[PDB]
């Protein structure tokens, strides 16, 4: 559907501040996150991709002055067993 | 008594390796049996103190069986006092040695069809069992008698019987495969018809 | 049954990459993911063996280029205990 | 009862070589994986010594080019306690 | 009420191993293991004092060839709250 | 018909390690062996073009642990002289 | 009659890339092959001259790729003699 | 089934003695033995892996004594479809 | 049955002067011989070890003053196996 956005921080509060904001930057809506252990945590935004595309470069921009990112990427159109298989907030 | 036969029965797995250690303490001996029957599950044929002070121990098993128990046996006597004396792995033992591990057995009759002996005197019971063993595989000969340690003080003896040629190519197989733990071997290449089949008495 | 392919990437955002890479790719199916802690996410594709050689040789080159790469590895014929007793997507 | 063989890998893909190897080196049965957490995943093989022991230094050999092996070792009899405690697919 | 006895490693093959040789070397009880996340997984021996005494400088000694021993202690009487507060065996 | 993959090995020993890693590694259909005399025997597997690239690049691998490979190649559709002419276990 | 083409190859999986090459450049009969023991075989192709005279240079440059190629020829009118002594696929 | 066990030689006499020495080191079966030409010929054994594997490894140290050993190697478990190609004497 | 000796020998007249020198050298029989190939034969004498033994050592004096000898070895037993298998003359 959406594209698809996202942050990984080694902490818990660089998060929350790159998720608030993405939500913050554009019109996106955040699914929730992802807890893989070892304390990382993947912020995870769905919306159209200029909006996501602008979220994410301002999350990390927001998550590099508190934490540790260790990975932001945007995916434009995401494939149907991407979002049937993996935790990305349109399951079927 | 019935474990030292080469084939086992129908309702029983099959066992042809075989394992001799021999062990200047007998402690040990026991530390070093219950090790090896810890690690792999191999059926102990003896666990035999004889004379000269010296633990004897002979297991049974599969070929890897036997070589774990033996591997874990080894790493178990060397632990500072260097107590293993010799040691022997046979993959396959022959069948004719079988029945010679237990007791001494002693040979009272021959056939017509024997025209030499030879007598092989070793100075452990693991180069003995090697040779009885090499020379039983590398030569149609025949083993009529044989002693393992007991009564003789560590030392162990056992004949073959056969055509003199063959008798031979088990002495060159014995004196390779022995080395410097035969004590002293004698070919006899014609018996006296006085000693034929009964030699100790 | 069908071939097997694997990428494991230490983050959730790289093994997302690879993972939508791999059914981009060719014809895989993306039976999911297994989570063994400490940050170590692996996306398992499963299919025929060309599309599956063809989907993970893309999402190694498509996941290094956004994160850490542990392993990547195809099994052509995996065994049928192999798929009785580790959760790969064909258990019987 | 029967022998024991392990491989221990920090990462999934690793472990599913190894256990794929075990099983088509020689007869064994791969009862199964343990995830202790941080990265690190252990297959257990089972069969009788002379398999297992080939196995899991053919597993070991297959392991090393795609992941990290942190431990091998045969447990040629494992004691009935540890089948009855550690689950090693022969608890009764 | 009986004594206590640990062994502690970071990784399952090394616990096992030092589970096997713990039952073996004297009489003691096999109670379970403890996962504490990271890799560490901890055995747990009970028995009498010398019997565990001797089990775990037995299983120190093996497990330290095959992995990588945090932590070995024993305890000859843990104290009530302890049994009761922590799964150790003999929680009422 | 199907592709072709061919090891061709100075060695009967050789050979046959090549082609029981070829029918291990993938789903191939060994169907005989060529002796051009001098020691040169060749090993030819048969089945589609991914699984006998990936048979005849593991049967090389391990057939050089165990002899020298003289060649090693794969034919993804043989003509219909060449199966005519040539003993490849496709003669009608 | 029809010109004669010829591969020679120290080796058979040389042997059958040469005549495969040979068939696929051109029309060409692939007749067969003559072993001539110690690991020599002759890939022999007839057909009109400027075919064989294509198809022999096209099957002389994929088959040094692979094998160790000991002569390339082309007769573009055999006498009758040869044709009747030597196994040339056209014996009267 | 059964493990395969071969001990290639540069001569006949060095393989009648691998030969021998191999059936007589353990309980295996000289199903054959394969004359590749060139004077390499090989000597087949056949039986459990523990077996061959002290089998193989004993006529490997006599035959170096009086041949020229190209290649040992042991299979621990050939797979069907090289017991149905090759001659190891299992042929169904 | 009886013993083993073996002359072999790269060329046809060398194994023919040893072939003559062996049954004039003691009581054997020469039951023929064995071409593997590449010029290789190898001359097979029977008879009890000590005329064998005789035999083989007068056949390699006089063999290696008229050609090239490869290898020469006397078997005093040969295995059930080894004469039931192997063209050394006493197969039932």
């Amino acid at each position: 559907a959406d594209a698809l956005g996202m942050i990984e921080v080694r902490g818990f509060v660089g998060m929350v501040e790159a998720a608030d904001a993405m939500v913050k930057a554009a019109k996106v809506e955040l699914i929730g996150y992802e807890k893989t252990g070892g304390g990382y945590v993947t912020a995870v935004v769905r919306g159209d991709v200029a909006a996501v595309k602008a979220a994410t470069e301002a999350g990390q921009r927001a998550a590099e002055r508190v934490g540790e990112v260790v990975a932001v990427h945007v995916i434009p159109r995401p494939h149907v067993n991407v979002d049937a298989a993996l935790p990305l907030g349109r399951t079927p | 008594p019935e474990r030292f036969d080469a084939t086992p029965p129908a309702g029983e797995p099959d066992r042809p390796a075989l394992g001799v250690l021999e062990l200047t303490s007998i402690a040990r001996g026991i530390t070093v049996a219950d090790a090896a029957l810890k690690r792999a599950p191999s059926l102990l044929l003896m666990s035999r103190p004889v004379s000269s002070g010296k633990h004897l121990l002979m297991m049974r098993g599969q070929v890897a069986e036997v070589e774990e128990s033996m591997i874990a046996a080894r790493e178990i006597a060397g632990a500072g006092s260097g107590a293993l004396l010799d040691e022997l792995e046979l993959p396959y033992a022959h069948e004719q040695l079988w029945r010679f591990l237990d007791a001494p057995v002693v040979a009272d009759a021959w056939e017509e069809d024997t025209e030499s002996v030879i007598i092989v005197e070793t100075a452990t019971v693991c180069a003995a069992i090697d040779s009885a063993d090499a020379a039983l595989k590398t030569a149609p000969v025949v083993l009529r008698d044989m002693r393992l340690a007991i009564g003789i003080a560590g030392k162990a003896f056992f004949t073959l019987t056969g055509e003199l040629a063959d008798v031979e190519a088990a002495a060159e197989v014995v004196r390779e495969r022995c080395g410097a733990r035969l004590l002293e071997l004698a070919c006899i290449a014609r018996p006296v018809d006085e000693l034929r089949g009964r030699l100790f008495f």
